[PDB]
């Protein structure tokens, strides 16, 4: 129903908020004292509805279609949850059978030939998870990146994923607070985060840069370093530049990282790294300048776009066949359920805000 | 090909190949001719069938000192990672001889490390299989800045996780 | 902007002083689709979270959620001061009576729309100022605008010793 | 000796001020059998288990694995000064060209063993220093001799409030 003025400050700071299409809305202020005071006219619905808040605010979790589908979303929701922080997560454990599958071959050939043609992260996620089901949180804002909750062998765990079909899965202002509030809540009660990796870099945008990402974005980093929960990733097409290293990379504390073989982990692009390692050698002899690049673009694309010079220095603890991850992922989480670690002493962190 | 994912599926198959066999022949088999096993033959008797996970199987050695970049053999001789042993977590590392005669590098030093970190992490012992000739000479100081690293792990690892030494 | 800085301050051990004039939050579509509800909450988090020593200074201006935001002393504030001129309310008196009298101008709402004028003014003189916030202790004190340095002196000498702690946590989940 | 002595000043919160000049260990039978694997491996324990500030000076000598013992920034210490006359090496120059070379003089040894000598002198200019160590940070700074004592009082200003710790545990298990 209504949540208005302050009130809705209180929601704002708990963990998870379930809205309800068209019955539900929240707002600091009214349409009526808007008019008034900016003269803009503006409906209930578009201000402050249940598919505003769940696609531009950032503010909801989950716009539910009634209230018995919202109530039924919440009780999903705290099954994948402790109690309180001094438990783990609830687990109803069941041992995977780690053969391969059918379903794990589909990981194989699921990376199109073509760079830029994009495919649906959802359908790595499952494969990984028990019973390929995957309880998605903010489906609707910031589709460049998916996060939820799946379960691995009875046990609950978060997942973090760029989504290559929306908005070629670059890294923008949305998509980093999303999934950096979502690394948070997940490490505050003991929830072990799977991280999916195929980023281009982040959204170009005088917009992007004027709105803050310089510190929005950084939120994202804070949470995977600050994090002492499992922390697994795998790379499966592309990490470059910043976003490699923001995406749950070991130099941020992942404690297991491993990489397909379509992965493809450089500083930048290969033209846009040509242009700079050789731009005195394309100077020189500007008879040939575009043959000279093009050649020399190649052989860079052959040379450095993969993951094994990441694999050399042990960036990627091992670079695996696709079909082979949920296989690394339960014997990951395995060993890695009995991690303890601990940040330095402190009243509390100073985030970037 | 290689330009598409089929083709670079099976490239990492020739390079796991390359790893699994790293360390020259003639030096595998004189080995082989004492009562000894290989370094991977060793890490498959101490842990359950199956349970291996390698780490850093691709990891290469960064020195160009006295010829030493003319060969960058795969996992740098040393193969290190996780398994169980009797159902319980084990962390393991198993030095190489047939690989530049076992001497311990950089590289090599940083996987000895990779794995004595996840054991201190997550809480469970390290069994350290040794086989080397002694420092890499080539690298010079390199190899001893590795030791010492290892060093500090062992002493600040003491009385928290066991640690079980294996001289083969 | 505050809200950052107050967690610097908290986290540093550097108490903070807040001087409250705040008629409310600022109205626009912008501010609620950019998340105003995630992002101003963040400043209530700041407050409540801090356990270094906390004074607060109503001016004047004090309305519904903004006051309560502004360090008030029901987030933790230790020593909540307020001048005379100060007028702590749920809402301004306009906004007020056109609520608590609706019913009671729609009849015949011929010749009443100045008699609203004088419903306003009694809610004004009534409610506009601190005394009852003053009266249940919101705020510690009544003070002369001169009395002010001297009310914080004596109150950081005394909050200089403050020990307080949150739960035991790995860390919280502010709205980001 | 030393490994005593270093446990006693860190448990009692003395900081550990080394200077090194060591060629090695000491070859003899006896050492092996006595137990110098494990009881040499005390000082490496002593120093690497320290949590008190420790500032290590390399004046001359500093070779192998006596090297990493003597204080040596990779167990843990905090400030690694070398003179110009520190020689931090795996080993000795000789038994080095010995190994490195090994196949290129057994060719033709007729009028090779005069070679050597240049080759030794190629390695003992090229690497006999302080400053491959340096380019890698194994040394905080290579510095004039005289200028010893005014590092390492800086230093000890800086690390006086030096706070570290170990994994918590009864006790450690060292060589005895």
């Amino acid at each position: 129903g209504p949540c208005a003025g302050g009130a809705v400050y209180s929601p704002a700071i708990t963990d998870f908020t379930v809205m309800v299409d068209q019955t539900s809305h929240m707002f600091i202020t009214g349409p009526d004292v808007i008019k008034t005071v900016t003269g803009e006219d503006v409906g209930f619905e578009e201000l402050g509805g249940a598919r505003t808040h769940n696609s531009t605010s950032g503010v909801a979790h989950h716009m539910a279609g009634d209230e018995k589908d919202a109530v039924e979303y919440v009780k999903q929701l705290l099954s994948y949850l402790p109690s309180n922080n001094l438990s783990e997560p609830p687990a109803f454990p069941e041992e995977a059978d780690l053969a391969v599958t059918d379903e794990d071959a589909e990981l194989d050939t699921i990376v199109p030939d073509s760079a830029n043609q994009p495919y649906d992260m959802h359908s790595v996620i499952e494969h990984v998870l028990d019973d390929a089901e995957f309880f998605e949180t903010q489906p609707l804002f910031a589709p460049n990146i998916l996060t939820g909750f799946g379960r691995v062998e009875g046990r609950p765990v978060g997942i973090v994923a760029n989504q290559p079909m929306q908005f070629a899965g670059c890294l923008d202002i949305t998509a980093s607070e999303k999934a950096a509030r979502f690394v948070r809540t997940c490490d505050a009660f003991n929830v072990p985060v799977l991280t999916f990796v195929d980023v281009p870099g982040f959204l170009p945008g005088v917009d992007q840069e004027h709105d803050g990402i310089i510190r929005r974005g950084a939120k994202l980093i804070f949470a995977y370093a600050e994090a002492t929960v499992p922390l697994i990733t795998v790379i499966t097409r592309k990490a470059f530049g910043g976003a490699y290293v923001v995406m749950g990379s070991k130099h941020l504390g992942a404690d297991l990282n491993l990489a397909w073989p379509t992965a493809q982990i450089a500083v930048m692009g290969a033209q846009g790294a040509v242009n700079i390692l050789h731009r005195r050698t394309i100077a020189d002899a500007g008879d040939d300048a575009e043959a000279t690049r093009a050649r020399l673009i190649q052989e860079y694309e052959d040379a450095l776009l993969n993951p094994y010079t990441a694999a050399e220095r042990g960036y990627v603890d091992a670079v695996i066949m696709p079909s082979d991850t949920r296989r690394h992922i339960v014997r990951g989480l395995r060993q890695l359920r009995t991690k303890r670690e601990s940040l330095p002493p402190k009243k509390h962190g100073n985030i970037p805000l | 090909d290689i330009h598409t994912t089929a083709g670079k599926l099976a490239d990492l198959r020739r390079r796991i190949e390359e790893a699994t066999h790293a360390g020259s022949a003639r030096a595998v088999e004189k080995q082989h001719a004492k009562g000894k096993l290989t370094a991977r033959e060793r890490i498959d008797l101490l842990l359950d069938e199956g349970s291996f996970v390698e780490l850093d199987e691709f990891a290469r050695h960064r020195s160009t000192n006295f010829g030493l970049d003319a060969n960058r053999p795969y996992g740098d001789g040393v193969v290190t990672g996780y398994g169980t042993v009797d159902g319980r977590p084990v962390a393991v590392f198993s030095q190489d001889f047939t690989v530049f005669g076992g001497a311990l590098g950089e590289v090599y030093g940083q996987k000895i490390v990779k794995v004595m970190d996840f054991a201190l992490k997550t809480g469970c012992p390290v069994v350290g299989i040794n086989d080397s000739g002694g420092a890499r000479i080539q690298e010079g100081v390199a190899s001893l800045g590795a030791y010492g690293e290892i060093f500090r792990r062992n002493t600040h690892a003491s009385g928290v996780i066991p640690q079980i030494s294996l001289v083969v």
